[PDB]
């Protein structure tokens, strides 16, 4: 291959040979796309234009008060479809064109891959197919009539758990023969390699912004960068321009959903077991027979059973640290911003802001200069936060 | 060497191999074992076998079913083994072929689990999401437990891969006749590859994928596969008699013998 | 007064005696604020980085393929609240604390001008209360409970026809006893004096943007601009900084409802009569025996049962020029939008891209640059338009 | 000249005037017909009648429910005016005042409303939501038809008001005892105003809002005002004998005389 499948030892190709030759040729189109001033020029435009870039970065005064610690927000929940998946998905729509591809595969759970994948199709004249769980059909609506409505073909999969997981596999089975036509559009920073090298270089703008934009603000790199850990693709974008400054600390957070001891967690990269699933080698929600299971968290959207193996690797190497919180504490932390700062947060992101509450909370005295990624509206969690 | 004494007595017969598939467990297990017998005694050459995974990503929805039905009865890896031995302590010659998804060998240790194999007396071993580009791990294993690691070709394979295929495998060669996924609801010219194949001394070829009748197989003979391998078409006849045991099994005889007539 | 409160025969202050020195005080804040650069430093830094300010200026291509048009959307609705609405009550609750104010009183009917009070009170640090329509309040759960989340009171007025019109009133009831310690957040360009003339400078950034927008994209000014009319604030905004461009057309457009002949509309500038209400002199839904009455709209938002003064004025003089839309005529616009650009647009906002579709539509091969002002999101609308 | 002689006379009497407000057609318009002659008949000097509004922004709960159960009645503004003619046609010298929002008056022409007013008997008009520094209109029209433009003096005004109000305003000059809306739900030192007032040569002052009870009216004749007008206290007694219109009548009565003694 032109670039390293691996991450230390994570990551890799483990996807039938059949899909080798597509995996290649997606890779060399990067590559040459990258070197593109013409493809940069247009991604550019569209993310400016279109998309809304670059997002803001809100102090949070009122939060903070009475206590040492400095927060920030990076403001990916005022992107255009609500959530920082927008940037990745125009980049890999335009990677597809410049493929001479017409159409578009696509995996979604809680919707916002799905809604992501459909815009950017409509916008740029692909026809787009997605795969969902009949569980995460029946229990997602809104979403999905928001995809119809964008000219998006909705297909519910009944096999094995409906969710999620089962999408991932109905997907790669459309692609093993459809791949000569067909794009597949991953939804995150994980999958067989070029997905996790990919995903992160279309989704390095928000820690190239926020460097810039606390440089000027405040004349210093931050002290930490903190972004919740689903599958990996936000988290990776806020860090990837941080990696090379060995004084800015690096923190991602899973979900704990009822607690980590009750089993009723979303944390593999940090309590799940090592295996090889959906392309790739990496931390997994596993049976004892290695059978893959489900993960829970009360946002639907951190729900990918596995996680990034750059993750995995800036783990193991002591670069980036990984906690996790649970469902109550993410609950508390999006009432705390609503309340005293007027941001409504997707439960996706409070759980990260709950961890940079705890680090103030814990240590009110403690100098902190804190960055958290929040990257998504939360309108979509009214209901659910309310029953 | 279970598969080259096969081979060189079918040669010797001027025939050709009928494989056909079936899920461990499926539809339970004593059922499952006596769905095996009636496969052998009514002509089968060679087995391959799956076991019950819950991500099945290169299968169809015939084969997808089968390990749901599995699963429904509850059958383990380790209650897999068990059956795998039973196999083996009442047919000594016929060889055996696991079809296995990535996790459920890395599982425990790739070591181990071929360890395992050679105890139960498998054959060889085909690891459906692992392509050349990462075999070294399981190739090496496999070699290491006289187990042999099957490759895949696939109908456009460049002369890279044909010639990589032919040096690492063993056992059978895996042509692969159509793109997608398993299924004999849809059908499927691999004379070039067959021959290439054959220059590069790889493992005899058995095509699979869509071959569901009986000039299936011997088209696939003509072209130069040593045989052919049929899942769906098999699998199938256990999804329509599930409330007549008695009825599958007769029904299961009526097919294989009419595949197996064709290899001649 | 130091400001004209009339705008032609417009306009006014028709409130009680009791209320008259609240409307002088605000008045005067007002003209001190504006010559204030450290006021307009800090509401500057607001829309910046806590907003999202300047919003895109988005060329719809696929849109208007094979016509001699040239469409762009003020994207309003990447504001922070998923509103223009957000940019006034920013400066509003500046004004109030300015005065010494810690209270806000606002009204709202769809739900919008309520969370957005309530968001710029969390951020300002003022106690805000809401008055909703008991009809309103059963009607929009949602943004009720996001009020509420954000700390505001809420208040269901159950007199009259408990919707927009009573909530207007209880609110001017509330004001005229608490005026000292309270302020009241009117949600339009409408009412009295100085709350027109404040709404539309609190608004004016949108024209003004777009204008350099323009020009940098395209090195002219546009052909026309144009805007729904609920109750005349993101119209105004949009027109202001073009007035004094006399090649520019300003178009607005109001809600025909089910259309003008059956008297279910909410189109007062152009098919009501002038009376004097809610402190001021306009057009308004009236009965032939002056009895108040009710606007119609397949949006809530375009309830308001009158208009800014503004408007009337310059539609008087000819500067600016008022159509209407439809229901159904809205509702294609919605699916047109989704379909072929990817945007989720507030069935508001949908009748004034419905107006500018005609426009090209009846007329194809004329040359034309046109700017559609996006006022919001529809995510809102999404089951309204499913049912 | 209505107002001007009913002062004149209670002057010589050294008395104030007790002037009970309701709204026109509430609950219905017989039945508002007979509550009004009871009102009169117990003691009433002066009148203060509300027409029917939809909107009523300067008027608590009690008011706002009256205006409601006259819709509910069907009370039309014309309905309203035949009503009027009546009631002078009975009582040829008790002042009648008007409590009107602006849509009303402005509705069909401001000139046309007052010409109206003045064939009907009407003595004094009061806009609600009309300042000082809107009125020109309506003052210039209301004194053209003979009709007293009645201002409100807030208890917060400025010299410059007072001046204004005293040169504009004639019948009477509305003392508002408080801040907020109409309403008896709440009670309410305008020594100060009432001084000034007299200085400028104001009309006589009627102190309005929050007045419910004997105390409040002998309170504000002893302060220096002319009188006091009551709403909430008497439209209460109305929507607490709705079922029982003679029970209304009787309790109406006891009312008005126990609050004209007080004003002696
Ligand atoms: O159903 P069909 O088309 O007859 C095919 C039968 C199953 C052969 S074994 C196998 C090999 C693979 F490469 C992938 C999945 C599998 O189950
Ligand atoms: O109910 P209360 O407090 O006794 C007051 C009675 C009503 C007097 S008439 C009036 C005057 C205004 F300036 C505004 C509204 C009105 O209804
Ligand atoms: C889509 C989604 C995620 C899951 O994220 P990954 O970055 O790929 O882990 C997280 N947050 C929000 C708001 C999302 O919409
Ligand atoms: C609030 C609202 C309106 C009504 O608007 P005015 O500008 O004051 O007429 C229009 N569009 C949207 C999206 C709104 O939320
Ligand atoms: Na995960
Ligand atoms: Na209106």
């Amino acid at each position: 291959t032109l670039l390293n499948p691996y991450f230390g030892e994570f990551g890799g190709m483990y996807v039938p040979q059949i899909l080798m030759p597509a995996l290649n040729q997606l890779e060399e189109a990067f590559v040459r796309a990258q070197k593109d001033p013409e493809f940069q020029a247009q991604f550019a435009d569209l993310l400016k234009n279109y998309a809304g870039r670059p997002t803001a970065l809100t102090k949070c005064q009122n939060i903070t008060a009475g206590t040492r610690t400095t927060l920030y927000l990076k403001r990916e929940d005022l992107l255009h479809g609500g959530a920082h998946k927008t940037n990745q998905v125009l980049g890999q729509a335009l990677l597809a064109k410049r493929m001479g591809k017409s159409e578009i595969i696509a995996e979604t759970g809680a919707g916002q891959h799905g809604v992501a994948s459909a815009l950017a199709s409509a916008l740029l004249g692909l026809k787009c197919r997605i795969y969902m769980g009949a569980k995460d059909v029946e229990r997602q609506s809104p979403n999905v009539f928001r995809m119809r409505l964008m000219g998006a073909e909705v297909i519910p999969v009944h096999s094995g758990s409906a969710t999620l997981k089962d999408a991932c596999n109905e997907a790669l089975r459309d692609w093993s023969g459809s791949y000569e036509t067909a794009h597949y559009m991953l939804g995150t920073a994980a999958g067989p390699h070029p997905y996790p090298t990919i995903v992160r270089e279309f989704q390095r703008m928000i820690g190239e912004e926020t460097k810039a934009q606390i440089l000027d603000k405040e004349g210093r790199l931050p002290d930490a960068v903190i972004a919740c850990v689903g599958g990996g693709s936000n988290a990776i974008g806020m860090f990837a321009d941080f990696i090379n400054d060995t004084s800015v600390g690096l923190i991602g957070v899973e979900p704990g959903g009822h607690g980590i001891e009750t089993g009723e967690h979303g944390a593999p990269l940090k309590h799940g077991r090592v295996g090889i699933y959906f392309g790739m080698k990496a931390p997994m929600m596993q049976t004892a027979d290695g059978q893959i299971e489900e993960s829970y968290s009360i946002s639907a959207g951190l729900d990918f059973p596995s996680v990034g193996p750059q993750h995995a690797y800036l783990n193991s190497i002591g670069r980036a640290d990984y906690v996790s919180i649970t469902d109550d504490e993410a609950l508390e932390a999006f009432k705390t911003l609503c309340r005293h700062e007027g941001i409504i947060p997707a439960l996706e992101s409070s759980h990260a802001l709950a961890h940079a509450l705890k680090m103030m909370r814990e240590q009110p005295e403690k100098e902190q200069l804190l960055v958290v990624n929040l990257s998504g509206r939360g309108d979509k969690d009214i209901f659910t936060v309310h029953d | 060497e279970r598969y080259e004494n096969l081979f060189a007595q079918l040669n010797d017969r001027r025939e050709g191999a009928f494989v056909p598939f079936v899920t461990l467990g499926d539809p339970g297990i004593e059922q499952s074992l006596k769905i095996i017998d009636t496969l052998i005694d009514a002509g089968a050459d060679a087995l391959e076998l799956g076991v019950p995974f819950s991500d099945p990503l290169a299968d169809g929805p015939t084969i997808q079913n089968a390990n749901l039905r599995a699963f429904a009865a509850g059958v383990t890896p380790a209650q897999c083994f068990e059956m795998l031995a039973l196999i083996r302590e009442k047919h000594p010659t016929i060889p055996i072929g696991l079809l296995m998804y990535a996790n459920l060998v890395f599982n425990n240790g790739i070591d181990a689990f071929y360890a395992r194999c050679e105890q139960v007396g498998v054959d060889s071993v085909l690891v459906a999401d692992v392509p050349v580009e990462e075999s070294a791990p399981f190739r090496q294993a496999a070699l290491r437990h006289n187990i042999a690691p099957i490759f895949i070709c696939p109908p456009n394979a460049d002369d890279d891969l044909l010639r990589q295929v032919a040096s690492y495998g063993r056992g059978y060669t895996y042509l692969l006749s159509r793109s997608g996924v398993t299924g004999a609801e849809n059908r499927g010219p691999l004379h070039h590859l067959i021959e290439k194949l054959k220059e590069y001394h790889a493992a005899p070829a058995l095509q699979g994928f869509g071959i569901s009748s009986p000039e299936q197989v011997s088209a696939a003979v003509r072209a130069g596969a040593a045989g052919a391998i049929s899942g769906s078409a098999i699998v199938k006849i256990i999804e329509k008699n599930l409330a007549s045991p008695k009825q599958m099994l007769a029904e299961l005889r009526s097919f294989v013998s009419a595949m197996k007539a064709a290899s001649r």
